[PDB]
């Protein structure tokens, strides 16, 4: 998308994660693991139904009958309208195509967006303790156990207790 | 050693159309034109008048086939290809505009 | 008389929210505006980028 | 917003910031101050006063009167001209609901955008010798006084006079 | 643009481009050297064909005559036909103006981002053998000949190989 992270930096995405929508993987001395951020996951859908509750709503302006089914009316007020119904519906059309698809650009433009946010996010979080490999994933000097990852996801980390140790690292 | 961002994806994606793409596959989308029809008239809480053989504007003139709503009374109205305006033969003036008339007529 | 609707055609009632419709272009009362399409998905969601 | 400045890793506004619409806030052993920019603000109200020019003018197109209002026309051409107006009606509020939607999407992703160029002007400016606080600040390693903050927001500041200082306060 | 790179920190762009769009100019020991990168040029290209795509097609709807040239209609019956065709004329003059507005608008802050795209990429091959320029310039610390950078614009550009050196000139 505009944003460069989903199809663009992070080659793919995990077929696996279904806790939520964007989330955080890591390797240590202690197992791999996966967990989602429940954060921007409902940054986004909270856009997306948005996008939806204003787009399915009705209007009140009802319409009534004009021309005749069972019993044809006139041919020259029949023909102007068919004429004006034919050139609304042409109107209608086109603003539903263009709609549709401005709305779907916008919102993988924007997805794309609340995963750079998350990325970046980290990266302010691990300041100088971490190196961005390349593929979204950092690569953390010190030694982050299980319970040190938990600290990354919950915006806890410290980073002036591990800057000692991973600075030196270097 | 790392921790690593991403997030998720399905094997059954559903494809939609952009301003810039032709097809792009996404993961969730919805329909916004409906097909769905209900092969009835749904008539919850409207006093309604299914005329059947008489038409609309015999319920002004009143053959045979119109006695029964000489004084009909409803907030909707339904007409059907079999009525007939007429018994003896002959043609209103202005029938379309009476027709449009006589349905927002209650 | 079970169901309840607000927007009639010839060939029957229209129950949906949905913003458009392609029943009948001539359908009457309060109606979703005619569309020619067939179709028109909107994206509730990323772009889907499996493993290859 | 898409880029995450404005209610992303910035906390909330300036209430004071009466001279501008963006600006820096220094701290230092001189005191605290607050200063705007009119680089990044011009460049904002030049567009937004864009999208008004764009929008604020009137059509050349002359309607005419069609019907009768003290004297109701025949009953069917009347009722043709009313579907055919409402008709229009509904297009055009629709046409203009969408209109302001996408136009404000887009007003405040723009201020989003001019944030984030401005807090990455200050970055390239500010290379090694400070670090990214988290909260939108830069921490700089080495003294700065007032007219070291006034040559950072004049794009005057030069990192390799402040190079070696900084750096071993690594 | 939104991103803030075309006609942003990238003073301006390079005439005597004519490979592709977007490229690398590089200045070493072996004598200046500039070429185009062909990933980001054909992506930016095959979304502004996709536009064209599709605006550049006809409806099949076929639209009737509804009055005459030569032997003008009744009076009354055309002035209702004017008033809905000028009516109809409107909307479409009106959507087509705001159509090509929003496209362009898109479109250039898609070639923005392109270029963000690549500046971000190399930003990350070069993890810390390079500092950011400002102008959107590597400077790079260990000596990279003309197949270096032949490397680097091939992505196989390895820094752990480079990294003692680059590292050491901090
Ligand atoms: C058409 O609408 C106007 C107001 O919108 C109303 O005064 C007039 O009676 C309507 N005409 C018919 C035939 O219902």
């Amino acid at each position: 998308g505009l944003f460069g992270a989903i199809a663009g930096f992070i080659e793919n995405g995990w077929e696996g994660l279904i806790d939520g929508w964007y989330g955080f993987r890591h390797q240590n001395a202690q197992g791999e693991g996966t967990a989602a951020d429940y954060k921007s996951t409902q940054s986004a859908i909270d856009q997306i139904t948005g996008k939806l509750n204003r787009l399915i709503e009705k209007t009140n302006q009802q319409f009534e009958l004009i021309d005749n089914e069972f019993n044809e009316v006139e041919k020259q007020i029949g023909n102007v309208i068919n004429w004006t119904r034919d050139s609304i519906t042409e109107v209608w059309s086109y603003n539903a195509e263009l709609l549709v698809a401005m709305e779907n650009q916008h919102t993988i433009d924007l997805a794309d967006s609340e995963m750079d946010k998350l990325y970046e996010r980290v990266k302010r979080q691990l300041r100088e303790n971490a190196e961005e490999d390349g593929t979204g994933c950092f690569e953390i000097f010190h030694k982050c156990d299980d319970d040190c990852m938990a600290s990354i996801r919950n915006n806890t980390y410290d980073h002036s207790k591990y800057r000692e140790e991973a600075m030196q690292n270097r | 050693d790392k921790i690593c961002l991403g997030h998720h994806a399905v094997s059954n994606g559903t494809k939609v159309n952009t301003l810039t793409e032709r097809g792009v596959e996404v993961v969730n989308a919805t329909e916004t034109v409906e097909r769905t029809n209900i092969p009835r008239i749904c008539s919850k809480g409207k006093r309604t008048v299914d005329l059947g053989q008489c038409g609309l504007l015999g319920t002004i003139t009143g053959p045979p086939q119109c006695d029964q709503f000489l004084e009909f009374s409803a907030d909707l109205i339904i007409e059907r290809r079999e009525g007939s305006d007429v018994c003896y033969p002959g043609k209103f003036v202005n029938e379309e505009a009476l027709r449009q008339i006589l349905r927002e007529s209650g | 008389a079970n169901c309840e609707g607000d927007c009639y055609h010839s060939g029957g009632t229209i129950i949906s929210n949905l913003p458009f419709q392609n029943i009948d272009s001539r359908a009457v009362g309060k109606c979703p505006r005619y569309v020619k399409q067939r179709s028109l998905l909107l994206a509730t969601g990323m772009k889907n980028v499996p493993e290859i």
